[PDB]
């Protein structure tokens, strides 16, 4: 194959240069499990037992015993497949555009296949990370003109049946009001018996800067960040708490546990960018190529994610 | 007035964000391109880049050329120019096109998605009769006199 | 069956694709091994 | 089209209301780690206490007699069981299988303890209950002796489950 | 119960009537050994004659524009194709993936030959046809040039398929 398909050989050499996604930091190693498909749906069944009555004493002779029931729930996860096309130079045509310092046509914005693929892969990965955190696909900084997606395709920010808190516009700078809502949201969380788990916090940089201020007269030797860490530790049974900063978020705080039993990420094994065998070729030096990637595979339990939105109006 | 800016830049580019990084005049071709599209090239008179073109005939010694124009003489839409050879890449009016095109600097604020567009005498799109063009976005200003817009052209109308 | 192995030689596009997914998985495993919070 | 989809969802919900274990696809996992009050559901088949020497009979049924008192109805096909009470009561349906349309029923000669459908929420503990014409338990001329162990618990708009022990017929 | 099941059947039939390939399980196989007149079906996607160099565009759709003329409607989400005609005609829908809810459209700049939905059974061969507001073809303000090749064929109460060739716009 590598003796026949130059483009396949080029991708194999250049695949190591693509950087790992930042979404890996948002999840524990145990929370991510690969599945095997490209487009469609999968079903997961969770079995739970229950006690139907008080236990019975084993005294003398008896044959009437209490019963233990069972029940199951099924959750359907929708996946999707998307593709992008990019132009580049034909392999035989590179030698006629090689220069002493670079290869390519500067005037017409044409690259060798290896360079174009690496840049195109990086752009796709950024869009992948945006969807995982936000649940939406868009290329506008305004966030409008979103691509309509399938049902049962949610991200962390748009997962339904989760706790959402809104900070009023007038209190957007009042850190005390912000912490008031967070505590209320932390109260409404329902972790069941899995509360003894590490937690993860994601904040936009603007909120991150507000946190590093000294904790409020005023005090010292303590920051708003540490106050948040203690408050979260009150509900996770004094477990570890991690904080991360993502430029993708805007005036929003995300809190969710790091227990696979509550939130699990099950993406396709072909989610990351993958080259396509179809390569358009003409009489000129311009060729076209396609890259494929798969979206979907986030599963979470009801009322286990806290979403604080700071209204900047 | 050029595919690539004539003046150099004193600054490197920041390749961090991925949103709204395509509203540049150097963006050639169409946003969505079909592999079964018919692509022509012609000698270029003037700079018809990102504009509707019409056939231009000289005395007869030289072959015909394409110049920015519209109205009853619209032949296609120019989507690329090679400056070294002066060859203008033209997509015929009989072929569907979707991309960023020059917009008239008059009432550009009034252009909204879903508005009917027609080419003027200078190959610039304007809000409306004979050409089926619909704006898909709002006017993006790249220069004090240069406005581009996402529009789809799908042939002539009755 | 990963692109990291130089001895590996795919025979067709399908094996090439499977090697890519294996290569991505190994990198994800390697990242979590070297991740410290 | 969308209106047809909405009407289809409405009728599907109405049909699934009268079902033992309706199959639904949900986007999230419901969490019920608390082990208390996890047994009062419409899919809890059988009884709270079950003996190895209990007599179980499977019969074809008409309607939905699940968790209701049943009576034999003779019509050509074999006789079936229909939800009903009064003096015609033959047994109580404790399980159902919709694929084969077969109801598993305990005869009236065998005592039972479990959750059954009640007419309304006016039933308290230590109350004498009678099966009505629809096979639902209503507060009290009782041919059988059924006493409520708990109070009526509501799950759906009309679903009322009450824990009752039935131990034969009166005189 | 029984009334609910009947309403479920009626709603399911009405919904699946407006479907390209509704999934109906049958108790027995059908006989179609004759090789003639097997192409007049609602699930016969694509066109009678298709060129390798045809242009296909996939867009999200609202409603059910299958085998109908489509227009572009811009709303926040991306623009979507909706069943409509008149002077707003952008193309014709030739296929729909219901899982992704994505419709495939051939632009009006391309010529097509295939079966399309007609307004009623009043269409004869060699007739000029116009797309109505609903994206259905009606007998003749013909901004486009479409000619019927066969007569209107009936599959259902409102399903009328007619073989038409559309080759651009008039002047």
């Amino acid at each position: 194959l590598f003796d026949e398909n130059y483009y396949a050989k080029a991708v194999a050499n250049i695949i190591g240069e693509v950087k790992d996604p930042i979404m890996y930091k948002w999840f524990s190693p145990d929370q991510i499990e690969d599945v095997d498909l490209q487009m469609g749906y999968q079903k997961t069944v969770k079995w739970d037992a229950f006690l139907n009555a008080n236990p019975t004493t084993i005294a003398n002779e008896v044959n009437t015993i209490s019963t233990i029931g069972f029940s199951s729930e099924v959750v359907r996860l929708n996946y999707l497949k998307l593709q992008y096309k990019f132009r580049h130079l034909k392999q035989t045509s590179e030698k006629f555009y090689t220069s002493d310092s670079y290869i390519g046509d500067i005037n017409n914005n044409l690259l060798p296949f290896a360079q174009a693929y690496k840049l195109a892969s990086s752009e796709i990965i950024k869009l992948i990370n945006h969807f995982v955190l936000t649940g939406t696909v868009s290329i506008q900084k305004d966030g409008k003109n979103q691509k309509r997606l399938l049902p049962n395709m949610y991200g962390l920010l748009n997962m339904p049946e989760q706790i959402k808190e809104e900070v009023a516009s007038g209190d957007k700078d009042k850190m005390d009001k912000i912490f008031e809502k967070i505590e209320a949201g932390l109260s409404k969380l329902e972790l069941g018996d899995e509360f003894s788990t590490p937690m993860m916090v994601i904040v936009d940089p603007a909120t991150s800067l507000k946190l590093v201020k000294p904790y409020a007269a005023a005090s010292s030797c303590e920051k708003w960040e540490d106050v948040l860490i203690q408050t979260i530790k009150a509900i996770n049974n004094r477990e570890d708490v991690y904080i991360e900063t993502s430029n993708l978020l805007k005036h929003k705080i995300l809190i969710y546990p790091l227990n696979s039993e509550l939130i699990k990420f099950k993406p396709s094994k072909y989610m990351l960018p993958t080259p396509n065998e179809q390569v358009d070729k003409d009489s000129t030096d311009v060729a076209h190529s396609y890259i494929d990637f798969v979206l979907g595979g986030l599963l979470a339990t009801r009322k286990t994610i806290l979403q604080v939105n700071i209204k900047q109006s | 007035l050029m595919k690539n800016p004539q003046q150099d830049s004193g600054l490197l580019s920041n390749s961090i964000d991925f949103r709204d990084q395509n509203l540049i005049f150097s963006n050639s071709g169409g946003v969505c391109t079909s592999s079964k599209d018919k692509i022509e090239n012609y000698p270029a008179k003037g700079y018809p880049y990102k504009r509707g073109v019409k056939l231009s005939f000289g005395d007869g010694t030289t072959e015909l050329e394409v110049e920015a124009g519209g109205g009853d003489d619209l032949y296609g839409v120019c989507s690329d120019i090679d400056e070294f050879s002066g060859m203008a890449t033209v997509i015929p009016i009989t072929n569907n096109f979707t991309g960023y095109l020059t917009l008239k600097k008059d009432g550009q604020n009034g252009v909204n998605p879903g508005d009917k567009l027609n080419f003027n005498q200078h190959g610039e799109l304007e809000k409306v009769k004979s050409v089926n063009a619909i704006a898909l976005s709002k006017a993006h200003k790249l220069t004090e006199d240069l406005f581009i817009v996402l529009a789809s052209v799908f042939g002539n109308r009755a | 069956a990963s692109l990291l192995d130089s001895n590996f030689v795919p025979i067709n596009f399908t094996e090439f694709v499977q090697a890519i997914s294996n290569t991505y998985k190994q990198r994800r495993i390697q990242f979590y091994e070297n991740l410290k919070r | 089209t969308t209106q047809l989809v909405k009407e289809y969802q409405e009728k599907r919900s109405k049909l699934e209301k009268f079902m033992k274990n309706p199959q639904h696809d949900a986007s999230l996992l419901s969490n019920s780690n608390e082990f208390r009050d996890k047994n009062v559901e419409f899919f809890a088949s059988g009884g709270t206490r079950t003996s190895k020497f209990d007599k179980l009979e499977n019969h074809p049924f008409l309607g939905y007699p699940y968790k209701r008192g049943v009576k034999r109805v003779i019509q050509h096909y074999e006789p079936h069981v229909e939800a009903g009470g009064g003096e015609d009561l033959y047994g109580i349906c404790i399980d159902i299988d919709e694929f084969s349309k077969t109801a598993t029923i305990v005869p009236i000669t065998n005592n039972f303890e479990g959750y059954l459908v009640a007419k309304d929420s006016t039933v308290k503990v230590k109350d004498k209950l009678i099966f009505n014409k629809d096979g639902a338990l209503e507060k009290v001329k009782a041919t059988i002796n059924a006493t409520a162990l708990t109070d009526a618990k509501q799950i759906s708009n009309e679903v009322y489950l009450v824990k009752v022990a039935v131990f034969g017929n009166k005189a």
